This record gives structure tokens, C-alpha cells and sequence, in this order.
């Protein structure tokens, strides 16, 4: 997409027929919103420029696939009981809601799904997909281990993890491994190699980690340069096999393991380069956890934050110091979008993810901030800053299906709104009876729903004014006393 | 999204969407009113009905709430609005598909918009003259949609120019109008009494203010109403009553490098949109600050 | 003069008194807004502006602030008194004018607002072992936050052990 000298993105109105043209030309363009998101109109006053451009607001969501989506994280919401409030039940409610997060997390993977097919890749995918990659964050970080470091479910976080971190960009793609096997050096004597070892190792990718290594000297030139080099080497690519993924006493002993085959490597003879003799120990200290070449061989911040806790310390304690001395290594990018919300995410402050997620995609936002509210990580004026920023949202939110047209995202709007924990009795009695005249209705069913909300919250008003619209049929029914 | 032929023989002013946005009527000074329909199956919009409604350059139209009938008004520079109801038993490009529910001639000078109150009030409607007098119409019996009765007749200032004005939506809060002449803005409510009075003005403009709408206070008490400029900047006040109204200046923006025609409201105020001569038109949203901030720019 | 004698009578006690305060100015701000002038046109603004900012005008407060910390107060001093909107008041302000490294206590703070507490700590150690240990301490009372030396043990508890020792000595 593109992003113009006022800030925000640039769409253009009209593929073929762009009716102003240079500059100095200046024309009164107006431009009226409608009552229906997808159906607006951009006309201009000015002889020579008769046409009525109808135009949708940049970005717009009619999918299927979306008020499909919007339905599911309902659903999730209107079952999380009342537990969607965390009082200002220590373990039992966390447990539910991590799930709710999982069925979150997992809807978006759905619907992120049936678009890649549908469309291809249009610019909604990869925004869904960014929403997606700060939302595995997000869990990582406080939707797996409630209160406990990476011993109460190893299995289930350095999955997440290493979801997360390869769940985020397409690199190392595989269209440049191979140039890194195409000048005086074998291809395991440039650091052009080594780096990308390292940085296999870092993200976790061991099983192609060590199909690097079988590219060239493994069994080749150690075996027949150094008796101890094409050792540790062998002990090391065999030892990477069986990373431990599942048991927490497991990984003590494996560490413990690295650290002796280190160590042994480390104080024995070498013949082989005394170039090559140190991107082996290295790829050693890092596998073992040497916070000094983790950052070294990092090409990103989120690379060494990941490796800190793969080979050094697995706990979320040290969180915060691993975060500082990976960005003091190596910048965070601007280019991509979940970065900075994702430093933010494990840096604590949560609250200035939203902003950016809501940027991307409303709902997904929307419903972020709502479960991190449950999670507990954040005047008649409903729609005030008094109520939790959490709720903003989501009233932000039903208020936009309101203008999307969709007879059957109603419901989700207006029920939205009644759950909203926060805001008086009144206070919604007051904006549903606001938002009701505008009810696309049709059939029998969408009016007798309808009249059920006249009943659950008495607009007695609303309801004449329906006894209106059966008088307007009844009359133009009265024209049959044939 | 593709463009459609409005078929008028001169420029086009107002266009506008009825209650469920289904339709917009059209006007320009080719005297002739248009109403068209948003086709269910195909998404193409198709000429309804065309006809000669006024003998000048028509200016203005606003439709009115679907509980009191399919009312279009209009008004034009033959110094008189003309109110319209939809006969539904007719033909379609006919001509005999609107009548003239009644003719204002009041205003001794030609008219320049005219939009229809809000319709908890009831069946009324206001409209400002080249003579700087607002008139408040209303058919003060919803049975008989013929005769209208004059209920004010406020005088804004001088005639040495444009106008425009639009109601306050909310029917939570006590009735008041919003009208703007030339670099001024001027905000009326209902007395005790039951006349008019001036509540309070929008400073700050410094050219003729192109265009203004009261936003729908949906969830607020707080109300909001834009400004277009012809200095090229969009306006946004933050109307909150206790003399007993506060205004209050929010945002302010230049983004436009031209002059601010057409400030437009969503249906929920969630979304504003401003249209200029940079002929691109900005939406914006609000933030949790309450500043405003642009979503997004359409182009030409 | 209106404002000299307005701006003599800042409420600092009452929380109704803001209300009322803010409405007067207000009311002033409108009233000289819309009215005529026979002064500068340019010394027309400057008065506008000043009037603006009393009145908490996000737009203005930004522009003539000359630091963050300035606009991140007048937010609250002048436009709406509460720290739900302290995430708010940051974003608008750092984004104004960044914040400056030649001082210290500023990333500290930014990083207080923003509510990541723990990331002063260590800062505040390069200052003072002692104070730093203590503030540690207090921030994990409020609750902003065989290895009894340790990482496991609360980075406020472990600081407490690094004075503790550091004073032996």
C-alpha cells in the first residue's frame, strides 16, 4: 500500500476515471459518508463534472469469511461467563481464559486461513497475518505460564515460542540458503556461513540447522583434517537432534552435556585452521548459552531474545534484561509493523499494543484488549475514557457493525454492548435505543428479535414506531378485497 | 466501486442518502431533482425518477424520517423550497412520481439549505436565505403533509456569501440548531418559552465556513459538531452543556493545502470525512484522547 | 486581563472548582474569539494561542511545548485530569519532542508513565546503590513488580543483598 503527505494511506478513487487532474486545477470535491460503510458517494461541483462516485471507506470487511470470524470471537467472549472481569478462582480462572485465548488466537488462523485462498494475498492478508504474529506473542508471554518459569509446561511454551519467532517473517528463506552455497574458502570457512548457522540455531530450526552442517565438511574435511574437530563436531550435531522439548530436567542435562563437550573441545589440541578452530567454538558457546555470542551472532533483537531463552536461562524472570541486551544489539525495525508492539508486549507496558492492532484490523483489536483485560494486563459517556480501555473498543467496535450492513452482525453489535461490564444500566438503554432505527430488518424473524429488545430493556418508543411500519404494510394490504 | 452518469445538463450541488441509505437524491442547476436506487442483487445504482422540480439552480435537499412518509425537500434560487412526497404507485423516469406537497415563499431571497429537524421534535425543517433569515417550517398535524406553518423566523446578520446549517441529531438532548453564514457560526436552542435563542458560536473561522454537521451523540453527552472552511481547515468543537453551553475547540487541520467543501458525519459519529481542493477526501477517527486523527485519503 | 486574574485563581484544592475554572476560560476564550480586533493581526494569535493552552487545547499545549515532560503536565494541568489517559499524554508528547539523553531521570520516567517500572531500577543503581536498593524495595510493596542471591528471588530482594554485601565492605 501507500502512505501520502498527510500521514495515513493513500487509495485511489477510481481505477480508469480520475476526474480531477493537474496541479493548480482545483475543483469543490464533496464527499457525503452513508448510512451503509461499503455504499458512500464523492461527487463534484463544477461544470464538465457530472458523475456520481460511490465510494467504500479504505480497507472495508464485507468477507464472509469475516462476519464469520466476527460471529466465532463472539462466542468466545459471551461464554468467558464473568470471567471476562478480573476483580480488582487464583488458578481455575486463568486456565479457562488461556484457553479462550488459544480459541481466540486460533479463529484468526481460520480466517486468516479462507483468505489466503479467496483472494490470494491482498493487503488484508498480511495485515491479518502481522495481527496474528503479536497475538502468538501476546500468549507467549502470559498465556501459558500462569506463575511459573519454563518448568510447568516446557512442552507448551518453547512451542509457542518457537511458533512466535518463525510465525513472524519468511527468513531464513530458502531462496537465499542456497546462495550461501555457490573464492579461496570452502563454504564452511566464510562467516557468510557460520552466521546463518547461528542464526538456524538461534531460531530454534535445528533440523535444518544441522542439513547445513552435512553441506560440506562434517563427515568431509574434519574427518580427514582433526581428529578432535570432526568430534565435537559429530557429538554436537547429535546432541542438536535431541534438543529437549518436553522435560525440564531433560534440558539440565543437556545443557550440562554442551557445557563438557565445550569445555573439552576447548582445552584440546587443534589442526585444523585457528580461523575455523573459532567459528566452531562459537556455534559451541552459543548452543551453550553464552549471552556474550548470542547477542554476537544475533541478526535481529527478537533472534537473541529467543536464543537467551533456548540455550542460556529458561525464565521469563529475566525477561526484561534479555530485551535490553538484545535492542541494545541490533535496533528495532520500523518496516515491520509486531515489532515494536511485540517489545512492548514482553517489555510489560501492553496497553500500546491496541493502538497498532486496531490500525490493522478493529476486531482483532478489539477483542485483543478485551481478553488481556480478562488475562488482567490493563457521567453518562459509555463511549468515555472512565470505562476500561478495553471496553472502549469493543463498543468501538459494535458501533462499526452497526454501518456494515450485515442483518446478522447486528445481534453481535447490540449484545456487545449490553455485556460491556462497564456503563450504567441506563447508559446502554440509551445508545441501543439509538442504534435500533437503523436496524436493517426485513423478515418476520428479524422483526420479532427486534421487539425482544423492546422488551429486555423497554423502548416503549421503538416499539410504536414498529406498529408503525405493520400499519404501512397492513394498509397496502388492505388493497386486496378482491 | 465505478461512477454512474447523475444525467444532469449543469453542475450538481447536493447529494444525498435517504434514512437507510438505499437511495440519494440528487440536485443540481440543471433545475432538476434525481432519485436514485441501490440495486439488492447487482451492486449498480439506477435512475428512479428525474423531473423539473424548481425554476433556478437548486442548492439544497435532505430527506425526511421514513416514520412521517418518503419525503424529499428541496430548495433553490428561485427563493422558494418545495417539499416533495414519493407516489408509490407510479412509473420509474416518468416524471409523475413527486408532487409538490406544498411551495415556501416566505424567504425574499434566494435560499441557499435547508435540512429537516430531527425527527423525535417532530415533522419540521429549517432553511437560510441569501436574506440572512432562518425559517422553521413544520406541518404541525403528521396527517395532513400540505401545510406547513411558519414557527420562526430568526435573523442572522448583513447581506454585503454562503450558508448552510444542520440540526442535533440526538434525541437525548434539548433541541438546538447549528447554522453558519459566511465566517460565522451560530448555535440556537429552544427556550423556556418556546422561541429561540442564541446558545452559543463556533470562533475561529477566518474565511466563508463551505460546509457543517452536527455529529450523532451515540453513547455521549457531550456533543460535536465539524466545520469546513474555505481557509482550508476542518474544524472540530466539543459542545458540553452545564447562558449554560461550553465550546470547546478539539482538533484543527491543514491536511487539506485548499478549502474544506464537504465535512461529512458516519451514522454513528464514529467517522468523519473531509473533501477539498486537493480533491482527496480524509476520514477520521477519534482517539482514546479524543484528539482527532486520520484514518485514511481517497484521491483523483 | 481577564485571564492575569483567572490564571491568579488556578484551583489546586477543590476538584469542582477545576470544572468551573475551565469553564470560565473557556467561556473567555470563546467570547474573545469570536469578537473584534484592532490590535496586530499576528499579536491577535499569540493571545489566542496563549488563551488556548490555558484552556488545554491538545493541539496548541504540543506545539509550544519546548520538552515531553512540559506537554505530558499541561495535559493534565489544563485539559483533563486523569492518568487513565497518561498513556495518551506520552504518545503525543514523546512524539512532539523526543526525549533527551544528556539527563538521566527522563528515560526513567517515561518509562514510570508508561508503566514498565522495573527497567529504572538499574538506572538508578548507576546513580545510587542505596536509593535505587530502597525504591526496588517499596516498588515491590505498592506492587509495580539455595541461590538467596539469585535471579528466582524478586529483582527488588536481589538488590536489597546487593547493599546489604556492598555495605560489609
Amino acid at each position: 500500500k501507500r502512505d501520502p503527505v498527510s500521514g495515513a494511506i493513500l487509495v485511489p478513487m477510481t481505477v480508469n476515471d480520475q476526474p480531477i487532474e493537474k496541479n493548480g486545477d482545483k475543483m469543490p470535491l464533496k464527499f457525503k459518508l452513508g448510512p451503509l460503510s461499503y455504499q458512500n458517494m464523492a461527487f463534484i461541483t463544477a461544470k464538465d463534472k457530472y458523475k456520481l462516485y460511490p465510494v467504500r471507506i479504505p480497507r472495508l470487511d464485507t468477507s464472509k469469511e469475516f462476519s464469520a470470524y466476527v460471529s466465532g470471537l463472539f462466542e468466545i467472549y459471551r461464554d468467558l461467563g464473568d470471567d471476562r472481569v478480573f476483580n480488582v478462582f487464583a488458578k481455575e480462572h486463568n486456565a479457562t481464559v488461556n484457553l479462550a485465548m488459544e480459541a481466540i488466537l486460533n479463529e484468526l488462523e481460520v480466517f486468516i486461513g479462507r483468505v489466503k485462498d479467496q483472494d490470494g494475498r491482498v493487503n488484508r492478508f498480511y495485515e491479518l497475518e502481522e495481527s496474528l504474529t503479536v497475538l502468538n506473542c501476546l500468549r507467549t508471554m502470559y498465556f501459558i505460564l500462569d506463575g511459573q518459569d519454563v518448568e510447568e509446561n516446557r512442552s507448551e511454551f518453547i512451542e509457542s515460542l518457537l511458533n512466535w519467532i518463525n510465525r513472524s517473517d519468511g527468513e531464513p528463506d530458502e531462496e537465499y540458503i542456497e546462495q550461501v552455497f555457490s573464492a579461496g574458502k570452502k563454504v564452511f570457512e566464510t562467516q557468510y556461513f557460520w552466521k546463518l548457522l547461528n542464526q538456524l540455531v538461534l531460531r530454534g530450526l535445528l533440523s535444518q540447522a544441522i542439513g547445513c552442517i552435512e553441506r560440506s565438511d562434517l563427515l568431509p574435511y574434519l574427518s580427514d583434517t582433526c581428529a578432535v574437530s570432526f568430534d565435537a563436531v559429530s557429538d554436537s550435531i547429535e546432541l542438536l537432534k535431541q534438543y529437549p522439548k518436553d522435560s525440564s530436567s531433560t534440558f539440565r542435562e543437556w545443557k550440562n552435556l554442551v557445557l563438557k563437550l565445550s569445555q573439552a573441545f576447548g582445552s584440546s589440541a587443534t589442526d585444523i585452521s585457528g580461523e575455523l578452530r573459532d567459528y566452531i567454538e562459537d556455534f559451541l558457546l552459543v548452543i551453550g548459552g553464552n549471552q556474550r555470542k548470542i547477542l554476537q551472532y544475533s541478526r535481529t533483537w527478537y533472534e537473541s531474545f529467543c536464543g537467551f531463552l533456548l540455550y542460556y536461562i529458561p525464565s521469563l524472570e529475566l525477561s526484561a534484561e534479555y530485551l535490553q541486551m538484545s535492542l541494545e544489539a541490533n535496533v528495532v525495525d520500523i518496516t515491520n509493523d509486531w515489532e515494536q508492539p511485540c517489545v512492548d508486549i514482553i517489555s510489560g507496558k501492553i496497553h500500546s499494543i491496541l493502538p497498532v492492532m486496531e490500525s490493522l484490523d478493529s476486531c482483532t483489536a478489539a477483542f485483543t484488549a478485551m481478553i488481556c483485560e480478562a488475562k488482567g494486563l490493563i457521567l453518562e459517556d459509555l463511549f468515555s475514557y472512565r470505562n476500561g480501555m478495553a471496553s472502549y473498543m469493543l463498543n468501538s467496535f459494535a458501533f462499526e457493525l452497526c454501518s456494515l450492513g450485515d442483518k446478522e452482525l447486528w445481534p453481535v453489535a447490540i449484545g456487545l454492548i449490553a455485556l460491556s461490564a462497564t456503563g450504567t444500566r441506563s447508559a446502554k438503554k440509551m445508545v441501543i435505543a439509538e442504534l435500533l432505527p437503523h436496524y436493517p430488518f426485513v423478515t418476520n424473524d428479524d422483526i420479532e428479535w427486534m421487539l425482544s429488545i423492546c422488551v429486555e430493556w423497554r423502548l416503549p418508543e421503538i416499539a410504536k414506531e414498529i406498529y408503525t411500519t405493520l400499519g404501512n404494510q397492513m394498509l397496502s394490504a388492505h388493497n386486496i378485497i378482491e | 466501486m465505478q461512477p454512474f452518469d447523475s444525467g444532469h445538463d449543469d453542475l450538481v450541488h447536493d447529494v444525498v442518502y435517504d434514512f437507510y441509505g438505499r437511495h440519494v437524491a440528487t440536485c443540481s442547476s440543471d433545475q432538476h431533482i434525481k432519485v436514485f436506487k441501490l440495486d439488492k442483487d447487482t451492486s449498480n445504482w439506477e435512475l428512479s425518477d428525474s423531473w423539473r422540480a424548481h425554476d433556478s439552480s437548486i442548492v439544497a435537499i435532505d430527506w425526511a424520517s421514513p416514520e412521517y412518509g418518503r419525503i424529499i425537500a428541496s430548495a433553490s434560487y428561485d427563493k422558494t423550497v418545495k417539499l416533495w412526497e414519493e407516489d408509490p404507485d407510479q412509473e420509474e423516469c416518468s416524471g409523475r412520481r413527486w408532487n409538490k406537497l406544498c411551495t415556501l415563499n416566505d424567504s425574499k431571497g434566494s435560499l441557499y439549505s435547508v435540512k429537516f429537524a430531527p425527527a423525535h421534535l417532530g415533522l419540521k425543517l429549517a432553511c437560510l436565505g441569501n436574506d440572512g433569515i432562518l425559517r422553521l417550517y413544520d406541518a404541525l398535524e403528521p396527517s395532513d403533509l400540505r401545510s406547513w406553518t411558519l414557527t420562526s423566523e430568526m435573523k442572522v446578520l448583513s447581506i454585503p456569501s454562503d450558508f448552510c446549517l444542520s440540526w442535533c441529531p440526538s434525541r437525548f438532548s434539548p433541541e438546538k440548531l447549528a447554522v453558519s453564514a459566511l465566517e460565522q457560526a451560530i448555535i440556537y436552542q429552544r427556550g423556556k418559552d418556546g422561541k429561540l435563542h442564541v446558545a452559543a458560536k463556533l470562533p475561529g473561522h477566518k474565511s466563508l465556513i463551505r460546509s457543517i454537521s452536527w455529529a450523532p451523540s451515540i453513547g455521549r453527552w457531550y456533543q460535536l459538531i465539524a466545520t469546513g472552511c474555505k481557509d482550508g481547515r476542518i474544524r472540530i468543537f466539543k459542545i458540553t452543556e452545564k447562558s449554560n453551553l461550553q465550546v470547546e475547540l478539539l482538533s484543527e487541520h491543514d491536511d487539506h493545502n485548499g478549502e474544506v467543501w464537504s465535512v461529512s458525519w458516519n451514522l454513528t459519529g464514529t467517522i468523519l470525512s473531509s473533501a477539498g481542493d486537493d480533491g482527496k477526501v480524509r476520514l477520521w477517527k477519534a482517539t482514546y484522547s479524543n484528539e482527532f486523527k486520520c484514518m485514511s485519503v481517497i484521491t483523483a
